[PDB]
């Protein structure tokens, strides 16, 4: 769910969202890691975890419009960046 | 769909053909109507030299085009 | 009478095959047969060439199966190559380029069979990346030349652009035959290929060199600079103390630190510039 | 099996010659042929080739003609003049894959249990590389779809031989090149990099249109892969990564400073030599 | 004398295992092939012959070859299987006739029909007409069971060689003694 900017979260959030007591949550996430469906690390001294990669999932015909949207203006950035270096150094070799 | 052929002698030959015909066929038609062996005939159309294996509409030849015959002479 | 200007056009593929075949029979005069057509009185064009089964003894070679030739040729027609025979070629390693003795005899019968034949000779062992050594000849008339007749007609400068070498004069080129100029005429599509022939994939261009190891190289060259600076000071101090050329003449053993100092620049530069630029770009183009 | 394949120029010129010649026998838009080669340590080397008659009725699959006992006859005729080389695979000059070529491959595989396909597109319309390499495999499925027989990609490159690059270079009198050193770096590894990356992203861009009801989502597989792409790309350049970057930029430039200083001193020294030499000899010759 | 290229398109469908002709239709046709090709080559020595077979796919077995033995030893170990498919066979034989070695030869197709043909009539009429303008000559033996295929084939041959072309035939046969013995040598020299 969370945007890629964060994908970092505290014990309390999971503990409530899965309605399991906090002292269990460590083992839960360890299980998650061990079966190999999610990757990252745990930072117990402040009760936080970081989760850098997650199993792909199917998704619907409207969510992919988000993919096309992101990809389009990623694409334009490349052309923009090319114009600059192709121009300013024209005299070395155009 | 009429075609004019010019030989070295300047005789003009008239052909009723089709845009999807092939050069082999027209060379054979000439063989029938004048007696020249097919394989001695080379066809010239402006600068291009026509190749046997493909079709007139590939060269977009049009109606009443004038087209040259050249003879590749052989050693003896 | 033969015009001085007439060309031989060879078609780039034939040349590559002539080389890759000549540079294998390394010390022996391997030979082969050559296919093309007589466009005109000012032309001959060779379009392809192929080898044969043959055996020899260092001092000679010849081919052993006659059937193989007719069978191969008659096969090729089924795939669009109806052209026929116009000549032959054989390789001279290191000798130079000329026809000698037996090579005239096997040549001359071609001309009784087919006028306007051509014999080609290539040298694969002197050639080098810039230039290949090829020649093409045809026999002078069987004398009756006490008349002093010229072998050829001339109506152009076009045939007198080149200087015959001493070696062929030793073996008598203008005495028994004559040379004919080679020319190349590439078509559009092959030359489009020929430039791609070295392109390298986009995958590489954006890639960074390791930053470790790179730093190692930097420290290596910087510590190499010292000794050259130290030597340079003395080399500045001592000059003009003797006659001018006796600087160089006395500097054939020991190196002169100017050049070695200078050419360690163009290694700090170039390297550092391009690495910093490539990192600076790709920090933007990905996220 | 195979890890990489290497092609010599003689093959590429052969392909092009065949493509131009066919006009004397047909009107087709593709040609097909055999690759002779050898290999060692899973590195495959293709060296020579000959072309065999083929024909196809364009308007349908499954109606095509390929002449066995000409292939066998030529292979015999070649073997007699070079024992080094053996059937290895086949090539065709179409710009894109065709439906029936898996059914070509299952034929010609009877001549070599490992056979590899090389596409040699003869009319490039971009900066790029003229060859691609493919090998045949069987795919299982998680959807319970039956086992599928399908191609797989193999990395490729051009190679060279000293007896040929002499000829290649004798022939490369066409245009400029070798803008030495710093001139050639940035062109060859910035501009012609970015142009490629842009073309790839345009291709993905186009495909994700057809999924607007133009075509069925080919698999959730392709979507899983795309999600990996947009997940992996480097973290936002916003954290203490920045500190680590500045350090190296300082170190990278400092030595440049040093070298530039060296560069100037020599010019002064050369200047002095030119000056004194001039004036002295002048007054002397006066 | 006239030089000719001939492809014989044998039939191998499942139906070929049944037993109208005495040994089994497979042996009923192999001998016929054996005699017809002997006739083709002995008529003039440089005629030449090839072989195709009709199943759930078409398959080529030997391209135009001047020696008959290549075919005979090849025709053996062809096995009765699958379902016939007529059009595709005739097409692929048209292709393979273009690539003949000597274009001065004119060309023929021979085929043996031994099963129901599930084809739409109006497809045969198109195929026949374009084959008409390509100067390819076809010649059908209704070797097996005459019924079902009796009509379609006849109308086909009409539309092809009709307009008073006369160069193309249909011939047909009941169950009985050998094809080569009673039938094939009867109508004309062959076909």
């Amino acid at each position: 769910t969370r945007p890629a900017n964060h994908r970092q979260l505290t014990f309390e959030e999971i503990a409530k969202s899965a309605k399991i007591t906090v002292n269990e949550v460590e083992l839960l996430v360890m299980k998650a890691l061990s079966v190999g469906l999610v990757k990252g690390s745990i930072d117990e001294v402040d009760k936080r975890v970081h989760m850098t990669w997650v199993q792909p999932r199917v998704l619907d015909l409207q969510q992919i419009k988000g993919m096309k949207d992101r990809l389009e203006f990623w694409c334009t950035d490349v052309k923009s960046m090319e114009m600059l270096v192709e121009h300013q150094a024209h005299d070395i070799l155009t | 769909m009429q075609i004019f052929v010019k030989t070295l002698t300047g005789k003009t030959i008239t052909l009723e053909v089709e845009p999807s015909d092939t050069i082999e066929n027209v060379k054979a038609k000439i063989q029938d109507k004048e007696g020249i062996p097919p394989d001695q005939q080379r066809l010239i159309f402006a600068g291009k030299q026509l190749e046997d294996g493909r079709t007139l509409s590939d060269y977009n030849i049009q109606r009443e085009s004038t087209l040259h015959l050249v003879l590749r002479l052989r050693g003896g | 009478a033969v015009d001085t200007a007439e060309q031989v056009y060879i078609s780039s593929l034939a040349l590559l095959k002539m080389l890759k075949h000549g540079r294998a029979g390394v010390p022996m005069e391997v030979m082969g047969l050559m296919l093309g057509e007589f466009v005109d009185d000012y032309t001959v064009r060779v379009i392809d060439v192929f080898a044969m089964p043959q055996s020899g003894t260092g001092v000679s070679v010849e081919a052993v199966d006659p059937v193989f030739q007719a069978k191969m040729l008659d096969m090729l027609k089924q795939t669009g190559r109806p052209e026929m025979v116009v000549g032959w070629y054989h390789s001279h390693p290191g000798f130079g380029c000329w026809l000698s003795g037996v090579d005239i005899n096997t040549q001359q019968s071609f001309e009784a069979l087919s006028e306007r034949a051509v014999a080609v000779v290539v040298d694969p062992i002197q050639s080098v990346k810039g230039k290949v050594v090829i020649d093409a000849f045809r026999l002078i008339n069987a004398n009756m030349m006490v008349l002093g007749h010229e072998p050829r007609q001339t109506t152009s400068n076009l045939g007198h652009l080149n200087k015959p070498s001493i070696q062929a004069l030793i073996h008598g080129l203008n005495r028994h035959y004559y040379s004919i100029t080679i020319n190349y005429r590439k078509n559009e599509l092959e030359q489009k290929m020929l430039l791609n022939l070295h392109k390298k994939s986009w995958m590489e261009g954006l890639t960074l060199q390791d930053y470790s190891e790179h730093c190692k190289h930097n420290e290596s060259v910087v510590k190499e600079m010292l000794e050259l600076a130290k030597n340079y000071n003395k080399a500045v101090e001592e000059e003009d103390k003797m006659t001018p050329e006796q600087l160089a003449i006395k500097n054939v053993g020991k190196q002169d630190p100017k050049r070695h100092l200078e050419e360690h620049v163009d290694v700090l530069m170039t390297s550092n510039i391009v690495q910093c630029l490539a990192a600076m770009l790709d920090t933007v183009v990905f996220k | 099996a195979v890890q990489k394949v290497v092609v010599h120029p003689l093959v590429l010129l052969s392909v092009v010659d065949h493509f131009n010649r066919i006009g004397k026998v047909g009107n087709q838009k593709r040609v097909v042929g055999v690759l002779l080669g050898s290999w060692q340590k899973k590195v495959l080397d293709v060296s020579n080739s000959f072309a065999v008659p083929f024909d196809e009725d364009d308007k349908d699959d499954s109606v095509w003609f390929l002449d066995h006992d000409y292939l066998e006859n030529m292979y015999g005729m070649f073997k007699k003049v070079n024992a080094r080389e053996r059937i290895v695979g086949w090539y065709h000059t179409g710009p894109k894959l065709h439906k029936n070529d898996i059914a070509i491959n299952e034929l010609m595989k009877r001549y070599c249990p490992n056979s590899v396909l090389v596409i040699i597109d003869v009319k490039p319309k971009d900066l790029g590389l003229p060859t691609e390499a493919y090998i045949s495999v069987e795919e299982v499925h998680d959807d319970g779809t039956p086992t599928s027989k399908t191609f797989e990609h193999v990395t490729s490159e051009i190679g060279a031989e000293e007896a040929e690059e002499v000829g290649v270079e004798h022939l490369l009198r066409d245009i400029k090149d070798t803008t030495v050193g710093t001139l050639s770096q940035r062109i060859t590894n910035q501009v012609h990099g970015l142009k490629g990356l842009n073309s790839k992203l345009l291709d993905i861009r186009s495909y994700l249109e057809k999924v607007a009801t133009g075509k069925l989502p080919i698999n959730h597989q392709i979507i899983y892969q795309l999600q990996d792409v947009f997940n992996l790309l480097p973290d936002v350049s916003l954290q203490e990564f920045v500190k680590a970057f500045y350090l190296k930029t300082n170190d990278q430039m400092v030595v440049v400073y040093l070298a530039s200083l060296i560069r100037s001193v020599v010019a002064l020294h050369n200047l002095i030599n030119n000056k004194i030499a001039n004036r002295d000899a002048e007054k002397k010759e006066g | 004398m006239v030089l000719e290229s001939t492809m014989v398109c044998v039939d191998n469908s499942e139906y070929m295992r049944n037993g109208d002709f005495l040994p089994t239709r497979l042996q009923a046709q192999q001998d016929a092939v054996n005699i017809v090709c002997h006739s083709k080559t002995r008529s003039n020595p440089e005629n030449n012959v090839g072989l195709i077979t009709l199943a759930n796919d078409c398959e080529v077995l030997t391209t135009l070859t001047p020696d008959t033995g290549r075919i005979l030893s090849k025709l053996h170990t062809v096995q009765p299987k699958g379902k016939i498919t007529f059009c595709t066979g005739i097409r692929v034989a048209h292709l393979a006739l273009k690539h003949r070695q000597g274009k001065n030869h004119k060309m023929r197709i021979i085929a043996f029909v031994g099963s129901p043909v599930e084809d739409n009539e109006k497809d045969l009429v198109k195929l026949a007409k374009r084959l008409k303008k390509e100067k390819v000559n076809v010649d059908i033996i209704n070797f097996g069971e005459e019924e079902v295929n009796t009509e379609k084939l006849t109308a086909f041959v009409n539309t092809l060689n009709g307009k008073d072309g006369t160069g193309s035939h249909l011939v047909t046969v009941p169950p009985g003694p050998s094809l080569a013995d009673a039938l094939i040598s009867s109508p004309i020299l062959a076909g």
